């Protein structure tokens, strides 16, 4: 046989490539950036907090 | 004894099967896969 084994990875190679694209492709998972930083010394000194 | 010897009567009956040939032909091809490649592709 193994005409049919090779028939068989074959379409199962296909299928896995239009998944995995499907896969890629779908989602979004942007969810940019959150949450602000800490305050490290360097900030105090800066201009930024001068009263 | 007779009962006993009597269930042997339709399986060998039945070793013809389906001899029919077509949507038929394909449909006795896939519902039994060891007919040809195909079916084995899609049973597999």
């Amino acid at each position: 046989w193994k005409g049919i084994a090779i028939a068989l990875l074959v379409i199962l190679v296909i299928c896995s490539l239009i998944v995995t694209s499907v896969i890629l492709l779908t989602p979004a998972e942007d969810n940019s950036l959150s949450q602000k930083k800490k305050v490290t010394v360097e900030d105090l000194f800066s201009e930024d907090f001068k009263i | 004894r007779r009962r006993e010897n009597a269930e042997r009567l339709q399986d060998d009956a039945d070793t013809d099967t389906a001899g029919e040939s077509a949507r038929q032909r394909v449909w006795r091809a896939f519902e039994n896969p060891h007919t040809s490649t195909m079916a084995l592709v899609f049973y597999y």
